[PDB]
């Protein structure tokens, strides 16, 4: 159902998602990765049926160039490609909202970077859940805070882009 | 012998208000280079679209786009842009393959060619081109020229019988415009095309068989380079910069010099001048 | 910063990429099968066999371990003290040291290790386009389900392809907004997420515009479709790939016996 | 006056020299332009104007300002506020909602006051040529000839003093071009340098006062450009192109015109010629 304008277009927001996985943002005390950026246009532009596939691919690709250093597993390119799809959900083509980005941030959060993230790298690790939960559960609690913001200026500029001459539909 | 006619044309872009190609109609003879200009936005791309049937008229009653004795249908466009190539304006944006003589190979590709046959035609047409030590390089290692070098040989690879150079060389520095228009005449030449040029420059159309001038979607004048730009004024008031001779002679001719209309090209006018200061 | 390529002679560079990224598919799999001490020393000489076969310098394992060095050690250490058992050595409040936590912690550290170690030697020692190949041949059960094939390879294949020059449009953007006088990492948290609308905009602008051109290209040169068309690139099974299986086999059968299972 | 002091940039295997020692010391209010062939290093050495590269080795005197190897990135708003960099295609660096709120983006990161960013970015948007009503549309909707404009007037309206501009008439039609470069070369009148890189080689001719010759990383002449272009040889050889006038003279100095003086602009080529039948 993807015109051929439109899979490019998705390759290139993949790529662009796969960029946006280095750029950080902060200081010395705390550094947030960008990569979250990318998922949100992929559940912003093209919805969440396609979202998975975007991301996915997405994280297919960044292992491909930049290396998936955390050990091959199929189980982070489902929790890489499970944030799109809950963006697309509740943002796809829905207008502007503070609470759907706010609840968006907190479900993918809940969803994604924990919940099934320490899953799997209890399961990977062979550490007991509460272990894995405990190791990560400083970053995986401050970073909402600062993705609800930065999400909805990105989806603002999004917005933005969307109505002028340039995008054909 | 007219290898391509278009018949009257009505190309309204969906939405926008006025359409991008009034009537338009004009021909092209094999073997010429036929160089098109325009101003910026006046419907050349358009063209270009509409000639490997990538676009369609929207009046398809009394609209006729003949290639190579083939009308343009809904039921051909597959078979037409078979034998008509386009070289579009950004080196890097048509580069879809991902390195050199895999990009070359895609033409191939698309046509279910044999890879043993592939392994040779590909290794051919990038030694065309003289790319041959820059096979299986990735596409950031390599300049525009290079690039556009890569793309031409990708486009002959299916072995084509119009060559639309969509303003190849309108991004790159002028020894990268030499270049590319000697190898593109060296290919026209030795496998005996058909080549349109869209230009806004001036200088690569004096070259040119044939000129078509268009004008917000019309066929403004017609015909050969040395007779097209002497009317200086029609270049001028459409925005086209006029070549270096007869920007010269103009300025000669305001300063008190008259000089025949056939002085075309630059050694003809340093003769000329050459007599007059002898006498 | 892209690709980490690093040409050689060994016999593991001529390890057809498919058979490779089956073997690390299949040895991270192993790793979960192992929980006595002696299954450990197996999975760690198999591991050490397999990175000095690669003949590596330990440099660019380093450079793969520093990253994520601390999450290691944090990792260890909070495996250590949540579980205890037998002898107490060093005592706290809380911070129960025990000869078993810190056998887990060692135990812990090791599938790390051999995790890093495996997935660096996947990627040093193989090409980008390798493994994009392999990637396009793994997704072939999906013809089962219906799904197309060609449309995902198509576009990892476009995607992997501007991801370099996607980065470098990027950070021409970023150069020009900062000569403008934009500030992108000082001024609080709102003027840190209001400025990264200006580090994507006209990137988003500029992958529409290549978008629609990349479109406009491939439906000229002739793209109806992914189904009928022949390749250029392939992958050859040779003989070497006969070294990864039956290394590939080998491991499983210790572990069906090693273990406690 | 902007001074280089053994300024020598590098990029490792891949260890590459993209610049070598200069010494060249550019005086203030001259339209200086830059020219090499592809691959010499411009853009590297045009990055070193705003600092956002850093010299390896060397010292940069740039409006007052020094800058070192060691020179860290703060404070440098205040140097960037009196040097503006305008890239190759400035249209790509569009975002804003309208084209007002683009062009006032630029004074607004540099301490203006928003009435008095805005009375600028009116100003120079009036000066630009743009239309009056086309002030408040999206900056997305315009043609390249008008993005080009916008982008123009964003990146010139706090008044820089140093600008350096990677041919910001690349693809503009020669109204729009002639229009371009008048802009310039009555923006350097009120005192404020313009510096220049085009690989084009009439205009340079025409406007340019100094002329730096990059050959593969390295300054190898910086002189006016009628000290520049008096034998085709040397530019042959350093692979530097020539303007058609210039080449044109000497063409018909083969037929033995002896033509006065060094024609380098058509109205001077012009003038020469009707000075010679005489
Ligand atoms: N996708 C489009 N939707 C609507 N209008 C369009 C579209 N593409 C082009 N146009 C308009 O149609 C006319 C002809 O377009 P086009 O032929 O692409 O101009 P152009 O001459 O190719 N620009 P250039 O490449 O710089 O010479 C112009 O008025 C354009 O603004
Ligand atoms: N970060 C860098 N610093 C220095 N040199 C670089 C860097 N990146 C690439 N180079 C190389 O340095 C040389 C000069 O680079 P560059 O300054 O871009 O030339 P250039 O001619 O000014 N580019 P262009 O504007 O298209 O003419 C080239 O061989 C580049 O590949
Ligand atoms: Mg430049």
């Amino acid at each position: 159902k993807l015109e051929l304008r439109e899979l490019v277009l998705l390759a290139m927001v993949i790529a662009i998602k796969v960029i946006l996985g280095q750029f950080k943002v902060g200081n010395a005390t705390l550094q947030v990765g960008l990569g979250f950026i990318g998922s949100v246009m992929l559940g912003y532009l093209f919805g969440p049926w396609w979202g998975f596939a975007g991301g996915a691919l997405s994280d297919l690709v960044s292992s491909v160039i930049f290396g998936n250093l955390g050990g091959f597993f199929i189980g982070f390119t489902l929790t890489a490609a499970l944030g799109p799809m809950i963006y697309g959900f509740f943002l796809y083509k829905q207008p502007i909202q503070i609470w759907r980005v706010i609840a968006s941030v907190i479900c993918v959060t809940v969803i994604c970077n924990i919940g099934l993230n320490t899953l799997w790298v209890s399961m990977m690790y062979g550490i007991n859940f509460m272990v894995a939960l405990s190791s990560r559960i400083l970053k995986e609690m401050i970073t909402p805070w600062i993705q609800m913001v930065a999400v909805w200026f990105i989806l603002e500029g999004l917005s933005r882009v969307k109505l002028s001459r340039k995008f054909w539909s | 012998g007219s290898d391509n006619i278009i018949s009257f044309d009505h190309v309204t872009f969906t939405d926008s208000p006025r359409p991008a190609l009034s009537d338009l109609s004009f021909a092209i003879e094999r073997g010429s280079w036929t160089a098109l200009i325009g101003h910026n936005g006046s419907g050349k791309s358009t063209v270009s679209k509409l000639i490997n049937g990538l676009l369609a008229p929207d009046d398809l009653d009394k609209s006729s786009i003949t290639v190579d004795g083939v009308k343009l249908g809904a039921d051909t466009v597959w078979e037409v842009r078979e034998k008509v190539g386009i070289v579009f304006q950004n080196p890097d944006n048509q580069f879809v393959g991902a390195t050199v003589s895999d990009d070359v190979a895609f033409g191939l590709e698309n046509r279910a060619v044999p890879r043993p046959e592939m392994l040779k035609i590909v290794a051919q047409a990038v030694a065309d081109v003289g790319m041959a030590d820059y096979a299986d390089s990735e596409p950031s290692n390599l300049s525009g020229g290079q690039k556009q070098r890569v793309a031409i040989a990708g486009i002959l690879a299916v072995k084509p019988q119009v060559i639309i150079l969509d303003e190849s060389t309108s991004m790159l520095d002028p020894e990268g415009k030499e270049q590319i228009l000697d190898l593109v005449r060296k290919i026209k030449e030795d496998n005996n095309l058909t080549v349109i040029s869209i230009t806004h420059d001036l200088e690569e159309a004096a070259g040119a068989d044939q000129v078509l001038v268009l004008d917000d979607g019309q066929l403004l004048d017609q015909g050969k380079p040395e007779e097209i730009f002497p009317k200086v004024e029609m270049l001028k008031r459409i925005g086209l910069d006029i070549p270096f001779v007869y920007r010269l002679k103009q300025l000669l001719k305001e300063r008190g010099i008259v000089l025949p209309d056939e002085i075309d090209d630059d050694e003809k006018l340093v003769q000329s001048l050459w007599q007059l200061n002898s006498k | 910063i892209i690709g980490r390529y690093l040409p050689g002679t060994t016999f593991v560079y001529r390890v057809d990429p498919r058979a490779k990224l089956l073997t690390t598919f299949y040895f991270i799999i192993m790793i979960f099968l192992a929980n006595n001490w002696v299954s450990y020393l197996v999975i760690s000489i198999f591991g050490l066999a397999y990175v000095f076969a690669t003949g590596l310098k330990a440099r660019v394992f380093w450079d793969g371990v520093k990253p994520m060095i601390w999450m290691i050690v944090f990792t260890s250490l909070l495996q250590t003290f949540f579980m205890a058992g037998g002898k107490v050595y060093w005592h706290w409040w809380i911070f129960t040291l025990s000869s078993e936590g810190l056998i887990n912690g060692l135990y812990v550290f090791i599938r790390f290790a051999m995790i890093i170690l495996v997935s660096t030697v996947m990627t040093v020692t193989t090409k980008p386009l390798e493994i994009a190949d392999a990637m396009e041949w793994m997704l072939t059960p999906l013809k089962l389900f219906k799904v197309n094939v060609g449309m995902i390879s198509l576009v990892i294949s476009i995607a992997l392809r501007f991801v370099p020059t996607l980065f470098d449009q990027t950070v021409k953007i970023m150069n020009a907004q900062r000569s403008r006088g934009a500030d992108f990492n000082d001024g609080g948290l709102v003027k840190r997420a209001k400025s990264v609308v200006p580090m994507l905009v006209p990137l988003f602008i500029d992958s529409l515009e290549v978008a629609l051109d990349l479109s406009t290209a491939m439906e000229s040169r002739g793209y109806k479709g992914s189904e009928g068309r022949t390749r250029y690139r392939i992958l050859e099974w040779s003989k070497v790939d006969l070294i990864p299986v039956a290394y590939c086999l080998l491991l499983t059968i210790l572990m069906i016996t090693t273990r406690k299972h | 006056a902007i001074k280089f002091e053994n300024v020598s940039y590098v990029y490792s295997p891949l260890e590459a020299i993209g610049l070598d020692q200069l010494n060249f010391s550019l005086e203030e209010g001259k339209f200086i332009a830059l020219v090499g062939h592809t691959g010499s290093g411009k853009s590297t050495l045009m990055q070193h104007f705003n600092a956002l590269l850093k010299p390896t080795s060397g010292k940069i005197e740039i409006a007052g300002y020094t800058i070192t190897p060691e020179t860290g990135n703060k404070g440098l708003k205040d140097l960037r506020r009196k040097v503006s960099l305008a890239f190759q295609f400035s249209e790509a660096q569009l975002f804003e909602n309208t084209v007002l709120k683009d062009v006032e983006y630029g004074p607004r990161n540099f301490g203006f006051s928003e009435d008095e960013a805005r009375e600028a970015a009116l100003k120079w948007l009036k000066k630009v040529g743009l239309k009056d009503d086309l002030i408040e549309h999206s900056p997305f909707d315009l043609s390249g000839g008008q993005m080009r404009r916008v982008a123009l007037a964003g990146v010139l309206a706090y008044e820089p003093e140093i600008i350096c501009l990677d041919e910001p008439a690349a693809g503009l039609d020669p109204m729009g071009r002639l229009e371009m470069m008048q802009l310039f070369k009555d923006y350097q009148a009120a005192g404020h340098t313009v510096i220049l890189v085009t690989h084009n080689m009439d205009d340079v001719a025409d406007y340019a006062d100094d002329v730096l010759a990059l050959e593969h990383g390295r300054l190898i002449k910086h002189a006016s450009p009628k000290e520049v272009f008096k034998d085709s040889e040397w530019l042959q050889k350093h692979h530097l192109a020539e303007p058609r006038s210039a080449r044109f003279a000497a063409k018909l100095e083969a037929a033995g015109l002896k033509l006065p003086g060094q024609p380098l602009t058509m109205p001077e080529l012009a003038d020469a010629i009707k000075q010679s039948l005489k």
